[PDB]
């Protein structure tokens, strides 16, 4: 009967200058999907084909994709789509196309793209004019095409790699047009607008949490190729810089396109242009992400000469701000070997810095990291510093002091945590410990002599107090504990994560008590 | 006393402590000297050394000496002491 | 912006979701910000409606946006759940020693996904330690290698008064707290005195004494000083006031600062 009705709709409707939509909906679905083409065939009448048939497109590309293919069944669809393509008003047309937009989702997403990618270019085409319409099909599709995730070693289930080849082959005959042409006409720079927008696009979310040997560097190699192509190369080259720290990385580490680039190879410059790339990256939460960017750090880094790196080079944002997101993942972040890379990296940065670049950067690490292992880590340099500090400075006169009155500070000193503040105070009284040993008073290249009694009253003696007042503490919270548990008539093992904090104490106070034995025995 | 506490609602954060490889009695790298060892001037003992007892965690022979000058114990868990 | 507010107003069936979901495909991050933002407070307070509700809309989040746009908001939640079942190991766990006198609730978060930050110079109550001494405690026997960051600015509680003609349950800020309980010793606080002591960054204390003036129980030396006005001093002198009435038993004292 539907074919009944849509006969109906065309003598009504072919005289003349959307359940029109539905007839074909039925007709296409189960029944004959013959005499739809054997209406269509004969070429009467174009006018409505033209001006209306593009309708049918869905339902068609439905029973394309929805069909499981594989199939004698589907080149009778085939041939009413391209039909329909042909002879289809061609602005109303890509829109229908568009509607791929929605359509799927997840691992479907593919085998629309794929499908539907032809046609868009010989429709497009069909209009010359537009470069608003290409801007319009490439932003859609990068917007499907950015949900897929982005695959490591793996024939892959999403389609996303087919799918950015493919994208690459619909791309280059735009690009492919612009390169040669006499007129500067406003369509040729929209068009350059838009290309690069995509270029960008791409640069950015599927290239960004990519890893590399490789299809992932055709379409790199590709796509900057495109932005060469056009003008503005990406060596001259907000919120484009996820795109930018991405070209970063495939140029610099991924040595993608890297001959254009002029030779420099002081590690240097490229260091100072490279660093915001690379917070950019620390920034980011993938894991992906993050590692991209410590590589480009480990790079850009291992080349410098030890003690190079100089303090006015701190005088950079970048260049403060991507230890403290070294810091913020080595704690933050799930992966342990990024952790573990992350500290190293630290280690390095710290390495590379001059004298004064060093004692600046913890200054501001041991203030902002909060965090007392990490301020237990800077001690630990510091300590490094001073005892290199001498042969023949920043880690030894008032300026170390200075120094020194941030790590020596107690925080609500007397009543500090000692549980959690157990490791910066090791930390803190081995590096005294040093101190008193390696100067004489009388010598004291060194700091301290002046501080001790200071030190001893605002350090040392609340250290005491705060040790006597959490060993009592802790015992009676026990003793107690065991009160209350006898008292009551699991097994009392519970208590144990008590006794834990005890060795704390009694380690320090052990340290401890051996600092003052020197604090004496060497005055 | 004027002021008793019925309830505390509280909130914390937390994030990852970070690790490195120490005699955790001083502190410094293990593989590396020992502390008093690195302000010394270069001595007979200057040739202290990585110990471990039978808890495996290790330490300096060096600190651990001076640990066991005091205490009978280990001082990370609490253990009598044996070497390995 | 309101884009996203308005899920959180309407949030604090399904359909009504969806009604919304379809005008979410219309700049999504910087959506994503605001609407964690939203998610984190409605999860901190409590509240927060139907539960079941905030994971169905995350789970039409996530197909839609794909992984990483929701996992934050995902760790939120988990890290809720999380705090739930930690409460209860808790109270288990000090089931066997002397309880603690006062009731006490813990939420943990993971540092990294939620907006929350820099915690505070402050100085722990001694009727507010042994549940953290406790606590610390144990969270380093179910976790070692963890650091805790305890954000008070975020902790409320409840105070008993035993001063007052009458007895008020006062529900309060951990800040309220520190300073009130600050008056089991004196009469009278230097507000000098009340930084040396709570540990309060002054810019902060001013702003917390002139919201308890406000109420009822502390008050200035001159009568008709207008508390939204005069501007404490170190020297300020801040006065326990025992002739506190109200016509509420539980009252709360805990209020947006302005
Ligand atoms: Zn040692
Ligand atoms: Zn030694």
């Amino acid at each position: 009967m539907a074919v009944e009705e849509l006969q109906s709709i065309i003598k009504r409707c072919q005289i003349l200058e959307g359940l029109f939509q539905l007839a074909g909906q039925r007709c296409i679905e189960e029944g004959h999907t013959d005499q739809l083409l054997e209406i269509i065939q004969n070429e009467k009448n174009k006018v409505i084909i033209k001006n209306m048939g593009w309708n049918l497109v869905g339902p068609v590309v439905r029973c394309l994709l929805c069909k499981d293919k594989e199939d004698s069944k589907r080149k009778v669809y085939f041939l009413i789509f391209d039909l329909l393509v042909k002879l289809c008003n061609p602005k109303e047309l890509l829109l229908g196309l568009l509607e791929l937009i929605e359509e799927p989702s997840g691992k479907q997403i593919s085998q629309s793209i794929l499908l539907l990618l032809q046609p868009l270019q010989t429709v497009i085409q069909k209009l010359h004019n537009k470069a608003y319409s290409i801007g319009l099909a490439l932003s859609t599709l990068w917007n499907q095409l950015s949900l897929l995730p982005v695959p490591y070693s793996k024939m892959d289930d999403y389609g996303l790699c087919q799918c950015c080849k493919a994208l690459i082959e619909f791309t280059k005959p735009f690009v492919e047009e612009v390169i040669d042409n006499k007129e500067n006409s406003l369509e040729n720079e929209k068009l350059k607008d838009e290309l690069l927008k995509f270029c960008f696009k791409s640069l950015k979310c599927p290239l960004l949490t990519a890893q590399f040997f490789d299809p992932f560097r055709y379409f790199a190699s590709e796509i900057i190729g495109f932005l060469s192509a056009i003008g503005h190369p990406f060596p001259k080259m907000k919120q484009l810089a996820d795109s930018m720290a991405s070209l970063a990385y495939l140029v610099f580490v991924q040595g993608i396109h890297i001959d254009q680039l002029p030779m420099v190879l002081s590690p240097l410059y490229l260091l100072q242009f490279n660093m915001g790339h690379i917070e950019v990256f620390l920034q980011r939460t993938e894991e992906s992400v993050i590692s991209k960017g410590l590589e480009l750090l480990e790079n850009s880094l291992l080349r410098i000469e030890d003690n190079s790196l100089l303090y006015q080079y701190l005088e950079i944002k970048s260049f403060l701000t991507v230890p403290q997101g070294l810091v913020k993942v080595m704690t933050l972040c799930p992966i342990e070997t990024l952790r573990k890379k992350s500290l190293a990296m630290l280690q390095l940065y710290i390495n590379k810095l001059d004298s004064q670049g060093k004692y600046t950067l913890f200054r501001c690490l041991l203030n902002t990291s909060n965090h007392s292992g990490v301020e237990a880590f800077i001690i630990q340099n510091i300590k490094n510093q001073i005892d290199m500090s001498l042969k023949r400075k920043w880690f030894t006169g008032p300026q170390l002091i200075s120094l020194l009155d941030l790590v020596l500070f107690l925080p609500e000193g007397a009543e500090t945590d000692l549980l959690q503040n157990s490791d910066r105070i090791m930390a803190s009284l081995n590096l005294l410990r040093y101190l008193v040993i390696k100067d004489n008073e009388n010598d004291n290249q060194t700091g301290l002599w002046t501080e001790l009694g200071n030190i001893e009253n605002n350090f040392l003696k609340p250290l005491h107090i705060g040790l006597n007042m959490s060993k009592a503490h802790y015992e009676a919270e026990i003793k107690n504990s065991q009160e209350a548990q006898k008292s009551k008539d699991p097994p009392e093992m519970q208590l144990k994560v008590l006794h834990s904090a005890l060795f704390t104490f009694d380690l320090i106070e052990s340290v401890l008590a051996r600092v003052e034995e020197l604090i004496e025995i060497k005055t | 006393k004027r002021f008793e506490v019925k309830k505390w609602n509280a909130v914390a954060l937390w994030a990852w402590d970070i690790v490195v490889d120490n005699c955790a009695i001083c502190r410094n790298h293990i593989m590396d000297l020992c502390i008093e060892c690195q302000a010394n001037q270069a001595s007979a003992t200057s040739e202290c050394t990585v110990a471990w007892g039978v808890c495996n965690h290790a330490f300096h022979f060096h600190c651990i000496s001076r640990w066991l000058k005091t205490r009978q114990v280990c001082p990370l868990d609490n253990r009598e002491w044996e070497f390995q | 912006e309101e884009l996203a507010r308005y899920c959180d107003s309407l949030l604090k069936l399904e359909d009504t979701l969806n009604q919304v979901m379809e005008k979410f495909k219309k700049d999504k991050d910087v959506f994503q910000k605001f609407y964690a933002k939203m998610l984190a407070k409605r999860l901190v307070h409590q509240n927060s409606a139907s539960d079941d509700a905030e994971a169905s809309m995350i789970s039409k989040l996530k197909q839609a946006c794909g992984f990483e746009y929701t996992s934050k908001l995902q760790r939120m939640f988990q890290d809720i759940g999380v705090s739930k079942d930690l409460n209860e190991q808790f109270k288990k766990h000090l089931t066997n020693s002397e309880p603690l006198d006062l009731d006490f609730s813990i939420q943990v978060l993971s540092s990294g996904s939620w907006p929350f930050q820099q915690s505070c110079t402050f100085a722990l109550p001694s009727e507010l330690e042994r549940s953290y001494q406790r606590f610390t405690a144990f969270y380093a026997s179910r976790h070692s290698g963890r650091k805790l960051t305890w954000l008070y600015q975020l902790s409320k509680g409840e105070l008993v008064t035993n001063c007052f003609k009458n007895r008020y349950t006062l529900q309060a800020s951990t800040f309220q707290m520190a300073i009130l309980l600050q008056y089991n010793t004196e009469d009278a606080y230097t507000v000098q005195q009340l930084t040396d002591s709570t540990q309060i960054k002054m810019d902060i204390l001013a702003q917390v004494l002139q919201i308890l003036l406000k109420s009822k129980l502390l008050v200035l030396e001159d009568e008709n000083a207008n508390v939204d006005e005069v501007e404490l001093k170190p020297d300020t002198l801040i006065k326990l006031y025992l002739g506190y009435k109200n016509k509420k038993l539980r009252v709360n004292i805990n209020v947006p600062m302005k």
